[PDB]
RNA sequence: UUCAAAUGAGAACUUUGAAGACUGAAGUGGGGAAAGGUUCCACGUCAACAGCAGUUGGACGUGGGUUAGUCGAUCCUAAGA
RNA sequence: AUAUGGAUUCUUCACGGUAACGUAACUGAAUGUGGAGACGUCGGCGCGAGCCCUGGGAGGAGUUAUCUUUUCUUCUUAACAGCUUAUCACCCCGGAAUUGGUUUAUCCGGAGAUGGGGUCUUAUGGCUGGAAGAGGCCAGCACCUUUGCUGGCUCCGGUGCGCUUGUGACGGCCCGUGAAAAUCCACAGGAAGGAAUAGUUUUCAUGCCAGGUCGUACUGAUAACCGCAGCAGGUCUCCAAGGUGAACAGCCUCUAGUUGAUAGAAUAAUGUAGAUAAGGGAAGUCGGCAAAAUAGAUCCGUAACUUCGGGAUAAGGAUUGGCUCUAAGGGUCGGGUACGAUCAACUUAGAACUGGUACGGACAAGGGGAAUCUGACUGUCUAAUUAAAACAUAGCAUUGCGAUGGUCAGAAAGUGAUGUUGACGCAAU
């Protein structure tokens, strides 16, 4: 890292925006079925390959 | 006891990444970086430092004067001097001695 | 990053095109080995460098200030 | 070559507040400068007086402002009056007496 | 390791002050390369987690943050591809 | 992109210097050539830088029963630019035996020494500009406030087998001689172009516009990486203060940083880790395993045997604190064409005195000897039960081969390794 291609950024970017919980407004739909997110990923329990 | 960093991110002791310890206006020790050492021109023929000559690594020499890449006899910045003492020399001698060998082989040709 | 010393070549730096702005510094300094006296650096901010002229004679630098051109925006002190 | 040196200490401030006397003060000095390493040895060689309202000393010898802070320290800590009286430079070699 | 204050429902463990020590510049200091990828910083905050604890955290929630003509890449060639 | 100034020209493409070479400039195509880029390692010697030590002075701080003109701390100067600055090298004068000059290190001179005069590189340093207006240290007023405001001082030195790093002129080594390319400059050349009623010149000065794209946070480890984990493991590097001491050792300290790691009460057995033990002294045990003993430095003394290099700190001995003295070892100046004067250094040896005979006082720090077996040696391996006598090695000897070749690769081939090779070679034992 600490200087890094632009390719990784990218995705090391796309990783951070998904890495927040249910809102919490989904909870509410008809039919609404997704308790909570259960694709979380954290920094220090899961490496991410790149 | 002030210690020091390097400045760009290369941590190695490589050629390149000479480091200079300085003391600055704010009364503190800062590293600088420092260029590799320039080399003395050589002279073409005999190979010693030719002198008059100004020594910058090579790309700076495009930001000087033609006077600092030169000095004012034939061959100036190429080769030394005693060097061109030499070639004048020979040049001339040889070029006598064609006249020679040519009126000499002539007149062989003229009595053999 | 240059100093000048001739008086003449000075003034005419400070009429040339380029130059839009100039300063005056006075810095107390003592002489010899004794007394103090007033020292008055001149400095002219051209395009590519700033070029400053020192008058230690106190006198010299008066009645330099007032040949300072009309027009010229002078940075006092 | 020789040089002699003045040096001013203004007592006012704490001496108008009972607090300070100004005479066993200068006897302080008179008493423990040392001249050459010793005690009264500044024989015409260091003069110390007091302007009712001020000490002053004068040197011929080996004498610095920094040692006379040193000595007055002492005598301020001699007679209990440190908390109260700061030893300090106004103008180079001008010394006065802080009271508060 | 210790005393006390502060905070808090709650303090052996947080914060601040004081004291006692330690690392001892071949560092428990000050930076970097690979690798990580936001862990940085701020505010909020304890259900799980940190094999006692927790008011603290590299935890949880919500936000902010990475500025280059000169520092690197980018150019050149090396073994090789 | 480009003008203005300068320079150059009626002797068109500058002058000056005997010369080394000088400079603000001082046209230069094809082509050719030269230089830079660009290069091992270790040794001592010389210089730089920053750090270390330290005197005076001007400030602030600490201690003050007593003592200390004291202890601690601030006193700084960037890139860049002008001038100046150098070991080396080179030039001119000169013509050398009574050979001289000369490095710590023995090299140099009729292929021109020593001497005197000069030219050069600008590492590096100095002075100035940048620049005191910055930063550093203080004091004196102001007041919930943004937070000000006002004054000062920021000076002059010293020392060196110091420490780290830099760089130079040298020297040692090699069947080892220690990259490449992009890129920049120069020279040889002279195609060409170019003035007097006015031309040539942007490698001299000044002036104008522009410089995209991606990375840039933080960790870098007894918690940000890899070991299923906040794992006593593993994971490339730079900076580096004071004392003791040979020392980047150990031990203590400043700057910085920590004070993390469940806690309380007790101190049974048996443990783990750390020590001691009378008299004896390996009787223990497969076996001195473990443990103990030794240790620094100075001096003295030192066997067999040997490839003469060793063996060797062989073995064996004395000595060592504190304090007070003595003696030897240097620098710098002026001397008509013998000495004087001052400033600054821890080494070494001698001599007193002194103590519960201690003194490398902790730390640090070799047990020695006589033989047999075995491998010559240094080196190498079974990561995780074998480090050895095993493997390697130099040395010795044997084999194959002159290229239409030897040995080896490939399914094949206008295929490939040795081969940038050639028997002082390559291949195989
Ligand atoms: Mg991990
Ligand atoms: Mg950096
Ligand atoms: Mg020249
Ligand atoms: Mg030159
Ligand atoms: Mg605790
Ligand atoms: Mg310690
Ligand atoms: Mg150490
Ligand atoms: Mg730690
Ligand atoms: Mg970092
Ligand atoms: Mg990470
Ligand atoms: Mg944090
Ligand atoms: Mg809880
Ligand atoms: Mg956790
Ligand atoms: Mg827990
Ligand atoms: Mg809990
Ligand atoms: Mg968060
Ligand atoms: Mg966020
Ligand atoms: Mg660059
Ligand atoms: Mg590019
Ligand atoms: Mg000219
Ligand atoms: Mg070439
Ligand atoms: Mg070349
Ligand atoms: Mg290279
Ligand atoms: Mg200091
Ligand atoms: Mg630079
Ligand atoms: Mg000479
Ligand atoms: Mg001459
Ligand atoms: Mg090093
Ligand atoms: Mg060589
Ligand atoms: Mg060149
Ligand atoms: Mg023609
Ligand atoms: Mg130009
Ligand atoms: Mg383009
Ligand atoms: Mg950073
Ligand atoms: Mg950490
Ligand atoms: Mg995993
Ligand atoms: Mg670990
Ligand atoms: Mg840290
Ligand atoms: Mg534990
Ligand atoms: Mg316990
Ligand atoms: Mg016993
Ligand atoms: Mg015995
Ligand atoms: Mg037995
Ligand atoms: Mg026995
Ligand atoms: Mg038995
Ligand atoms: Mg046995
Ligand atoms: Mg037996
Ligand atoms: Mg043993
Ligand atoms: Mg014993
Ligand atoms: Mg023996
Ligand atoms: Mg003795
Ligand atoms: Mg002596
Ligand atoms: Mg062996
Ligand atoms: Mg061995
Ligand atoms: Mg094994
Ligand atoms: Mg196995
Ligand atoms: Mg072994
Ligand atoms: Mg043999
Ligand atoms: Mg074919």
């Amino acid at each position: 890292a600490a200087q890094k291609s632009f390719r990784i950024k990218q995705k090391m970017a796309k990783a951070k925006k998904q890495n927040r919980p249910l809102p919490q407004w989904i909870r509410l739909r008809t039919n609404n079925t997704i308790r909570y997110n259960a694709k979380r990923r954290n920094w220090r329990r899961t490496k991410m390959n790149i | 006891a002030q210690r020091v960093t390097f400045r760009r991110r290369n941590p190695y002791n490589t050629r390149s990444n000479k480091i200079k310890v300085v003391k600055t206006p704010g009364g503190i020790l800062r590293a600088q970086h420092v260029k590799k050492l320039a080399t003395r021109p050589k002279c073409g023929d005999c190979g010693s430092a030719l002198q008059g000559i100004s020594t910058l690594r090579p790309r700076q020499y495009a930001t000087v004067s033609k006077t600092h890449k030169t000095v004012s006899r034939a061959y100036g910045g190429s080769r030394c001097a005693n060097c061109v003492k030499e070639r004048i020399i020979r040049a001339f001698l040889i070029e006598e001695q064609k006249i020679v060998k040519k009126v000499v082989k002539e007149q062989t040709e003229a009595a053999k | 990053a240059r100093e000048i010393t001739d008086i003449k070549q000075f003034l005419e730096l400070t009429r040339r095109a380029d130059v839009k702005t100039a300063t005056v510094k006075i810095n107390k300094k003592l002489n010899k080995a004794g007394k103090p006296f007033r020292q008055t650096k001149f400095k002219v901010r051209g395009s590519s460098s700033l070029y400053t002229l020192v008058i230690n004679d106190a006198g010299k630098a008066k009645k330099l200030i007032q040949s300072l051109p009309p027009t010229l925006k002078v940075n006092r002190l | 070559q020789k040089i002699a040196k003045t040096f001013t200490v203004d007592v006012s401030s704490p001496t108008e507040n009972g607090v300070f006397d100004p005479a066993s003060y200068a006897k302080y000095l008179i008493d423990h400068i040392k001249v050459e390493g010793a005690v009264g040895n500044l024989g015409n060689a260091v003069t110390v007086t007091e302007d009712g309202t001020v000490v002053t000393v004068v040197s011929t010898a080996k004498f610095s402002g920094k040692y006379l802070k040193y000595l007055t320290k002492k005598y301020l800590k001699k007679n209990q009056l440190r908390d109260w009286i700061r030893f300090v430079s106004t103008k180079t070699n001008e010394y006065r007496l802080a009271f508060y």
